[PDB]
């Protein structure tokens, strides 16, 4: 029987609080299928193989020879805009500085290399090595061809290092309106922010910070390779559109009711009336085949556009800002996204912030002094024991109550837990 | 059938006459006179794209096959195939008509239908110091619109009229 | 503009014309008449005939039914999007960047359109920008100052306190300024003046 995980046992009392007292800065990935494989079949070529009176024939029938290429030509604009809907939501090509320090951080295998031929990361080099007469050769043969996609994957390379190179060094000021240059340090100090914590713990653990990302990122370079089915969705699209295609070209080989599948057998051996007798049967059945093709593709094309969608929204409100919606950009807190191209998708790196080293206080609503109660302002009443502090909700920091973080509304009479302390004035 | 009859590298065994794929169609054959070993491949195939600026402008028109390298048909060879009708241009603009491959074509200046690489847009480096920070001085309100369709036209079919009719 | 308002009604018109024209095509019959084959022909052929047309007929019915589910899940996406973008654009100002226009959110205002609707979103674009020198605290008299609501700017000679989106400069006080720690452990930090009321 499978388990459900472990049993854990969250205590709760009523003067009991865990703050914790150290982070971990983690990168997770994140795999999106933005894209698919343009096709483009031939009526005169899958229904009538290499035959001139079979031609004649099909015109005979109604409009099923215009309607299949029409909605599949729809599919390949549609296919050619969700990657014009997703790595194009900048209108500048944002270029890195030729200096690259950062304030600490190692931003080595999310950027560009000059070094190779082909203009991507480190990162962006496994993903296009993994998701990978021959079958291209004979499908093309039988009508059933496969058209090249708009944006190459040179293009979108440089338009994931647009929006890697102003997420780095203008923040999300580049998406809103015109790009704001703001010193990496002082970046991740407002994005530590939005989270609860205060900036004064960045500026005091720069390094640890640098330290804890350079070592995540050097993780998702051996995570995706080690991991048996990590761009397994990158391949599922295309197994399932390389399956289509050969469940398609299988049943040119199976007659429906005919003497045989070839169609030049059946014009050999009968003569004009009743082949056209035997030859709707290698016709309506073929034509049915190739419009359940169709008719997958358009409900493969609706899984793929909420998929881009979906890409569209992790890529503006995951990189094109700070997000606060919960296990949306990530698992834990949200801090940055670093777009990678890939083939026939994107992979986010979400940067979660993730507390650890928790430790237990002694809570307390409001404290009463000189008559009258005082709620902490920004934060939470903690006690080591024997005296009280007022600290954060994110993290640890001790600091003594003064009359700069508490607010007096009440009397010590209503609230219900109220301990009795000394509030200190300045 | 209809096919290109070249001569094959395979090792057909003197028992096998035909020779199929994995579609179940006839790719190779032996001739009966000379006993020899054909390669039946269909003859040349492919598709017609015409790329038009509109008649409201002209009425020039470029063909871009599909499948050929300009040697099975101001020529242009591109990764979708030959385009015959148009010149290709070095300076990109934005894109006008897609291609395919990231090239696109536009009817720009005598008039002719150019051909050239997408421009993804301008340059603008950001000059990225360790003390610099850009602050806004004034403010731009604008006012954007979003066409997002709600519903579509309702519709009734009669299914004993529409297949027989009175 | 009205562009993806009218596809809905060209994909609508495109298909209620791909099913009358086959009304027209002999699907593997004599004729397209009902009349021609029910005249023309014996009671037994003829109900051969006529069994290619109501097939052929069915299979292009059962087509637009197809189409039509597939096309209202479309339609029913971009319906749950727009009930979206009508509550937490128009209901409310959303922090979704991209979401609600494009740059910083304010306001929404609906309009009706056929088949759809329009939203007309407010926001709020930074300009006039300039450059200026920051620094991350602060230090006056050994310990480190942190902006408690905003920015440093320097303007070359003396140091200020700004918005992050709008630059309005202010003297720097104890009032938005907290202390953390001493100056040993902040890379970057500058040596000024605070004031105290
Ligand atoms: C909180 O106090 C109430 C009343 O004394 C008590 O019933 C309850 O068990 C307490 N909860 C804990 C576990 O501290
Ligand atoms: C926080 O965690 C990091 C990584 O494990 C460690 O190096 C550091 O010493 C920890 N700091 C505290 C406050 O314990
Ligand atoms: C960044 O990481 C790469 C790979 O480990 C290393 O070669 C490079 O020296 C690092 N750069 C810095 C500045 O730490
Ligand atoms: C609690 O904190 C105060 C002030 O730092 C300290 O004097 C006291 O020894 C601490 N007590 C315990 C039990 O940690
Ligand atoms: C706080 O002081 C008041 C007045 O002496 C007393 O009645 C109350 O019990 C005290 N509460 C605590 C938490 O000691
Ligand atoms: C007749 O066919 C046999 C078998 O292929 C061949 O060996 C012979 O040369 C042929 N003769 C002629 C007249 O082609
Ligand atoms: C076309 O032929 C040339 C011959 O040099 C070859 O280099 C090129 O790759 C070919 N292109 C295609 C589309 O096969
Ligand atoms: C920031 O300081 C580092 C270390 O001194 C230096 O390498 C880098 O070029 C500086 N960047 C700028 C442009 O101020
Ligand atoms: C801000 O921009 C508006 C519109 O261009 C202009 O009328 C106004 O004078 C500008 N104000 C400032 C602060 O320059
Ligand atoms: C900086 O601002 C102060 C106060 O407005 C002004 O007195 C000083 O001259 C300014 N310096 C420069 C170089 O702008
Ligand atoms: C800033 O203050 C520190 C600590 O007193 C001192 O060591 C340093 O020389 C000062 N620097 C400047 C630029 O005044």
């Amino acid at each position: 029987t499978m388990s459900l995980g472990a049993e854990n046992s969250v205590a709760y009392s009523n003067n009991s609080i865990a703050i914790p007292t150290n982070f971990t800065i983690s990168v997770t990935t994140e795999i999106l299928p933005v894209s698919m494989t343009k096709t483009s079949v031939d009526c005169t070529m899958y229904i009538c193989g290499d035959s001139t009176e079979c031609s004649n024939l099909l015109l005979q029938y109604g409009s099923f020879c215009t309607q299949l290429k029409r909605a599949l030509t729809g599919i390949a604009v549609e296919q050619d805009k969700n990657t014009q809907e997703v790595f194009a939501q900048v209108k500048q090509i944002y270029k890195t500085p030729p200096i690259k320090y950062f304030g600490g951080f190692n931003f080595s295998q999310i950027l560009p290399d000059p070094s190779k031929p082909s203009k991507r990361s480190p990162i962006e080099d496994l993903l296009f090595n993994k998701v990978t007469r021959d079958l291209i050769c004979a499908q093309k043969f039988k009508g059933l061809t496969v058209l090249p996609p708009l944006l190459t994957d040179e293009m979108i390379a440089q338009y994931t290092s647009a929006l890697l190179a102003g997420t780095i060094t203008s923040g999300w000021t580049f998406g809103a309106g015109p790009a704001l240059q703001i010193p990496f340090p002082m970046q991740m100090a407002y994005r530590f922010n939005g989270i609860g914590v205060t900036q004064n713990v960045l500026y005091e653990n720069q390094k640890l910070i640098a330290n804890q990302f350079n070592s995540a990122i050097g993780k998702i370079q051996d995570s995706l390779s080690s991991t048996p089915s990590a761009l397994g969705k990158l391949q599922d699209v295309v197994n399932h559109n390389a399956q289509a295609l050969n469940t398609l070209v299988k049943q040119l080989s199976s007659k429906f009711g005919a003497i045989s599948s070839v169609l030049n057998d059946i014009f050999s051996r009968l003569d004009p009336p009743e082949a056209e007798v035997q030859i709707d049967r290698l016709i309506t059945g073929r034509l049915q085949s190739l419009q359940t093709y169709v008719t997958q593709q358009l409900i493969r094309a609706a899984e793929i556009r909420a998929s881009a969608n979906l890409a569209a929204t992790k890529m503006s409100e995951c990189v094109l800002g700070q997000s606060k919606r919960v296990d949306f950009c990530g698992k834990g807190y949200h801090l940055m996204s670093f777009p990678q191209s890939a083939p026939h998708g994107v992979v986010f790196l979400h940067v979660t912030y993730v507390p650890a080293q928790e430790k237990n206080f002694t809570t307390a609503p409001a404290i009463c002094h000189d008559g009258k109660a005082h709620f902490p302002r920004e934060g939470v009443f903690v006690s080591n024991g024997t005296h009280w502090f007022v600290t954060q909700r994110n993290f640890y920091e001790p600091q003594i109550i003064t009359t700069d973080n508490t607010f007096v509304s009440g009397n010590c009479d209503v609230v219900i837990g109220i301990v009795n302390n000394t509030v200190y004035d300045p | 059938g209809t096919g290109v009859l070249t001569e094959s590298n395979k090792k057909f065994l003197p028992f096998q006459q035909f020779g199929r794929d994995i579609a179940d169609t006839t790719d190779a054959v032996r001739d009966p006179q000379t006993l020899e070993i054909l390669d039946i491949t269909p003859c040349s195939f492919g598709g017609v794209s015409v790329i038009t600026p509109g008649t409201n402008t002209s009425n020039q028109v470029a063909v871009l096959y599909q499948g050929v390298n300009c040697t099975e048909v101001n020529v242009f060879q591109t990764r979708a195939g030959c385009l015959i009708g148009a010149e290709y241009v070095n300076n990109s603009y934005e894109c006008d008509i897609p291609i395919g491959a990231g090239i696109c074509a536009s009817y720009q200046t005598s008039q002719s239908i150019i051909a050239y690489t997408m421009s993804l847009g301008a340059e603008n480096s950001v000059a990225y110091s360790n003390n610099s920070i850009a602050i806004p001085t004034n403010f731009t309100i604008s006012v954007t619109t979003e066409i997002l369709p709600v519903s579509m036209t309702k519709t009734s079919v009669d299914c004993t009229m529409y297949i027989c009719g009175d």
